[PDB]
């Protein structure tokens, strides 16, 4: 009766590309990418730059890194369970 | 079909940075409307004059 | 928020029922790769970096600062120690320079 | 499809020319959203394969 339904300019997966872009932006470069050209850093040396952000000290993430790591392994896991088991 | 933008495999290793040896002052314009025309209507003169 | 790149300042021009800003940022450019590690092993100890970044051109370490390579000879005066070199993942050897040293030593 | 509403309908002036234009400018709007909100980078950075 009139009514019609335009598709979005951007498909699905081109949104989903544009975020997988956006990821490996910020996990091979850090903030560097989004203020300029992508410089590449080690991602525990770009997490203890963030540690240095938060007020932190760089040793702290590196003494504890594999604790780090396996908290932020799980807690991603979690957020999938979560997505998973909530209607 | 548009091309989202160009390729860019960024060179990640586990020991390797990359360090800037230099720089760019970069001016650029960002371009804010503000207010709108002030328009009165006399309702009584629009429908009725 | 304030233009693309790091924020420096901005400038505000009227416009006709509106605002123009100038930002003035900070790009960085002509970017040079380096070996990095996350430490220095010296005497036994684990020495991070104050402010900067540890890198190497190939056979020398020094310590820069993170948006501008401007390498230094690494010290006790940007460097700082936290616990011994067997737990930090990564730690290279190399001497950490002591500015007293000399002093003690004449 | 009936000609004498459309003719009938003309009598009201410029209201669909609005409301097409209304619809218009926010069909528009959303693809903008999406662009604002998700192209904000012009690099198609990837991942390393390790
Ligand atoms: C840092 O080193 C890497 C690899 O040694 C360089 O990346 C290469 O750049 C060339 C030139 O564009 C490409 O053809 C290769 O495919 C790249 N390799 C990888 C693995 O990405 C990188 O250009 C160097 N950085 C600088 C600033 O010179
Ligand atoms: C850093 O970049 C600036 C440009 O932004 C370089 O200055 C240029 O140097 C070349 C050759 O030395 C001159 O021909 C240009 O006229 C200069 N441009 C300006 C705007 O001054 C500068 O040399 C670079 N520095 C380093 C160490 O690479
Ligand atoms: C890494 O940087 C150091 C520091 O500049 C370089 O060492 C100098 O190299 C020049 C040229 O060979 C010599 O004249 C100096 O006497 C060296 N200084 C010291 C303290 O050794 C070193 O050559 C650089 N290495 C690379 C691969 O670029
Ligand atoms: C960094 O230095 C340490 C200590 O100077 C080195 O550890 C020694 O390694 C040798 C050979 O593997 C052993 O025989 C010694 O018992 C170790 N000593 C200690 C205190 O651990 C280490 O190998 C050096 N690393 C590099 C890459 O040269
Ligand atoms: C970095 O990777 C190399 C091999 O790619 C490996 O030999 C080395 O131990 C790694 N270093 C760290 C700190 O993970």
């Amino acid at each position: 009766n009139g009514l019609t339904v335009l598709p979005p300019l951007l498909t699905d997966e081109m949104i989903a590309q544009y975020t997988s872009a956006l990821l490996a932006g910020t996990i091979t470069s850090g903030w560097t990418f989004g203020a300029g050209p992508a410089l590449q850093i080690p991602f525990p040396m770009q997490m203890a730059y963030r540690f240095n952000g938060i007020g932190v000290t760089q040793n702290v993430l590196y003494e504890n890194q594999k604790l780090i790591a396996n908290q932020f392994n799980s807690a991603i896991g979690k957020i999938q369970d979560s997505l998973s088991s909530t209607p | 079909t548009m091309s989202l933008g160009a390729e860019n495999s960024v060179a990640y290793s586990n020991n390797s940075i990359a360090i800037p040896t230099n720089f760019t002052i970069s001016v650029t314009t960002e371009i804010l409307p503000v207010s709108m025309t002030k328009t009165s209507v006399d309702c009584t003169m629009y429908i009725c004059g | 928020f304030c233009g693309k790149g790091y924020h420096l300042m901005s400038f505000p021009q009227s416009a006709p029922h509106g605002v123009v800003f100038l930002h003035v940022t900070y790009v960085p450019a002509q970017e040079k790769n380096f070996t990095t590690a996350p430490a220095i092993c010296h005497d036994g100890k684990a020495h991070f970096p104050r402010e900067g970044v540890f890198v190497s051109n190939g056979t020398h370490w020094f310590v820069t600062q993170r948006n501008f390579y401007e390498p230094q000879i690494i010290t006790t005066d940007n460097t700082f120690v936290s616990g011994n070199c067997d737990v930090v993942i990564g730690i290279v050897n190399n001497t950490v320079y002591d500015p007293l040293q000399p002093e003690l030593d004449s | 499809d009936s000609t004498e509403c459309s003719n009938l309908l003309l009598q009201y002036g410029s209201f669909c020319t609005q409301l097409n234009r209304a619809l218009t400018g926010i069909a528009v709007e959303q693809d903008k959203n999406t662009q604002e909100v998700f192209a904000q980078v012009k690099q198609i950075y990837k991942t390393p394969p390790i």
